RNA sequence: UGCAUUAGCUAGUUGGUAAGGUAACGGCUUACCAAGGCAACGAUGCAUAGCCGACCUGAGAGGGUGAUCGGCCACACUGGAACUGAGACACGGUCCAGACUCCUACGGGAGGCAGCAGUAGGGAAUCUUCCGCAAUGGGCGAAAGCCUGACGGAGCAACGCCGCGUGAGUGAUGAAGGUCUUCGGAUCGUAAAACUCUGUUAUUAGGGAAGAACAUAUGUGUAAGUAACUGUGCACAUCUUGACGGUACCUAAUCAGAAAGCCACGGCUAACUACGUGCCAGCAGCCGCGGUAAUACGUAGGUGGCAAGCGUUAUCCGGAAUUAUUGGGCGUAAAGCGCGCGUAGGCGGUUUUUUAAGUCUGAUGUGAAAGCCCACGGCUCAACCGUGGAGGGUCAUUGGAAACUGGAAAACUUGAGUGCAGAAGAGGAAAGUGGAAUUCCAUGUGUAGCGGUGAAAUGCGCAGAGAUAUGGAGGAACACCAGUGGCGAAGGCGACUUUCUGGUCUGUAACUGACGCUGAUGUGCGAAAGCGUGGGGAUCAAACAGGAUUAGAUACCCUGGUAGUCCACGCCGUAAACGAUGAGUGCUAAGUGUUAGGGGGUUUCCGCCCCUUAGUGCUGCAGCUAACGCAUUAAGCACUCCGCCUGG
RNA sequence: UAGGAGCUAGCCGUCGAAGGUGGGACAAAUGAUUGGGGUGAAGUCGUAACAAGGUAGCCGUAUCGGAAGGUGCGGCUGGAU
């Protein structure tokens, strides 16, 4: 269900920030921790906080938003399944939304990001539209 | 609906009723076919008017026309005009439209094409024609 | 090729070896190969087909677009054999069938519109049995020629327009002008006569003219020059040339000259109120009006929106993404499944890691017209034409490499699979708990209406109908356990001792590594009305009887009673089976008392307090739609599938 | 004599549009034929249902009905009393 933790838990997250939840677990990953350590980097959160276990454990999250009570989670989804998934390379990617948006981040050729990739000719990966 | 098992049908718009078949109807006479081409021209032949013993009670006194251009199939269409000559063997042409206060009615009979009258009562509605086109 | 209210398709078949023959190559036929091969990739078969651009155009997405118009196939009286031109089945080749045509003097001969016009014809539409090769064109031909019905032209045209079109306002507002009068002079009006300003288009009459040049046409002679001047190219240059032009350009000849209609005068239609107009005629678009006060029917001087102007007809789209990845949802509304149970699958959770195959190719040769950027020339502006760059910045061509993947090596675990109490079990069934009045009363009787019933008669009434019990039996048929409870594929699931306690079920869950929902498979039934045997008229029960309301039955009424009712052998695929609301991962402030199963404290005297979930209900946050109203358990929220339908 | 093999003159099997035969398929007229709806005052029936439509009852459902209507058995709220 959890391809992204804003897939299922944001059934729970989008709640718990309107009531102002500043922490949460997360399953143990490198990948998908890894684009919400670009978030955080970028501000959204305080931090991503590290996992207790080895397999799937909880990585722990600990979830800032806006100073206003805003929340700037506009959005991220994905459709990794055995059968579902890009069997398929960013040698170019393209932008959407001005460079505003920053989301999900998949590939391989040599390491930049969604956001360190908008300049290079050799791209990376957007999915939200955020503004 | 999916996506991915929608590739066996697409997720997609709708479609067409039935829309006045004798607008866009044709004929072949050489081995009894029925044609269709999409023209004006189809024709008919002067047969009728008149009702029957009520039940509903739409209220109106003004003609029906069973009738039609030359060349015979029974259709319910309508004659415009109060002078015309449309009582049998009748060649015409047609176009649509429904003036007010007429129930259900909805084309017309073009005025003087072969064997009709043409229209009397109406002279400040003058200046017609636009093709062969002065002033 | 598209299409199952077109499915099981096919048989030297499934197209190598040997013989054969295509410039090439074969089952193309033959000695061998398997029944194979083809499959709801809807093969088979039906329908259809010359194909692209073409246009219009939805926000972009990008697309439907063939008439023309361009390109690319096939056919040229149909067909069949052969010949053939290098190739032909030949737009104007033989034999022909065929078919008709004509001829016939009969003896036999053939013809032969799909060149392009018009012929009969038609139409809304195709000109005109149009011009000539003038030019250009090419096939054969030195030279030269023709075909021209190629080519270009002549007419046709709001099919659709276009510039000019309608030029001058000054002095009496009244020199003259009248929809609507209990008229005031304003008045369609310094408009108006007569023209301030004038001489374009307007017709015009010819000087006429360009265009009208291209193509050779002449040896003077050059090049090829062959042994060399030469025939052709041609420096000469003899000056041609229109399918068009004594017209254009021009004098200005010309004069305020030779050139403008719509629905209405209806709210929305802005076009004024009126009369014959009394829902009549009839104008009549959303909708009207009209009935003695029509603005409106009919009519009108103006009169309105734009002018060669006026309204429509078939197509697409604006309208209206009211057609949805982009840019639809499905309770009611356009739509959400008695149902659930199921294989491929769609999607089921992943945590690491390698390739460069794709995830705005690098940069360029690099790009279809009415259609990728600008420059252009002509267009009376236009009407419409074309031209170059940009050739793109758009394909090809070169690239290899993240934090996904296809591929490659590991494991993990929520979506999957292995203890437990077995509580409730009505899941759905297996043996017991082992039988009466109502049917006669034989013991015994005692009576007229029990009755059917609104009230009554019928049925029942004399063994004396209904009667009595030790006694004399059974015909269809075995209500505890009582709240907002437990199960099945459902219809549904009810006596209990029991069953499997299957399964729910929560406390433990002892554990290998995605092992599931919906969905090809397939799973079963679904209640009754009715449903294929004894019962069954025993009850109930239609029908009948027989009764009658108050001023009405045979009906509300039904015993006798027609079946039917009903159980020991066959079910349908229907209910308000409704959740009008399909079934997986999880929440939506949450709360709520509680069945189950647990942790328990306190143990109570089996109870008070806390955590608890499948649910149980209750409300209640967000969300929800128009509101009905839904919601921690949808009519919400983010990841799964299903089907429905976007007019009915 | 080509007589041998040969092809035309002669004999053994081939398809051919063609040609005409045959049973189905579609039609179209329609038959002194013939079923569904609508339609045009509904004269036919009460306002039958909507005010418990005059009696809340309903859904599958024997049932007959020129037409609004009715009686049988399983699930139901879509109800004033």
């Amino acid at each position: 269900t959890m391809t992204d933790p804003i897939a299922d838990m944001l059934t729970r997250v989008r709640n718990a920030n309107m009531v102002r939840h500043e922490k949460l677990e997360l399953p143990a990953s490198n990948i998908k921790k890894e684009i919400a350590e670009i978030l955080k980097s970028e501000g959204f959160i305080k931090n991503v906080e590290y996992v207790e276990d080895d397999k799937q454990g909880v990585l722990r999250l600990f979830l800032k938003y806006g100073q206003n009570d805003e929340r700037v989670i506009t959005g991220l989804k994905r459709i990794s399944k055995p059968g579902l998934r890009v069997y398929a390379k960013a040698s170019e990617m393209p932008k959407v939304l001005n460079g505003l948006g920053i989301a999900l981040v998949s590939t391989s050729e040599g390491v930049i990001t969604d956001k360190e990739a908008r300049k290079r000719n050799v791209g990376g990966e957007i999915i939200a539209y955020v503004w | 609906p999916t996506i991915n098992q929608l590739v066996r049908k697409p997720r997609q718009s709708k479609i067409k009723k039935s829309d006045s078949p004798a607008l866009n109807k044709g004929f072949n006479s050489k081995k009894k076919k029925f044609t269709d081409l999409n023209s004006p021209q189809k024709r008919g032949v002067c047969t009728r008017v008149g009702t029957m013993t009520p039940k509903k009670p739409n209220s109106a006194l003004r003609k029906y026309a069973r009738v039609r251009l030359s060349n015979n199939i029974e259709i319910n269409a309508y004659i415009p005009g109060i002078g015309h000559n449309l009582q049998e063997h009748s060649v015409v042409l047609v176009r649509g439209g429904r003036v007010k206060d007429l129930p259900g009615v909805r084309y017309h009979i073009v005025r003087g094409a072969l064997d009709t009258s043409g229209v009397d009562g109406r002279r400040q509605g003058r200046s017609l024609y636009g093709t062969k086109k002065p002033k």
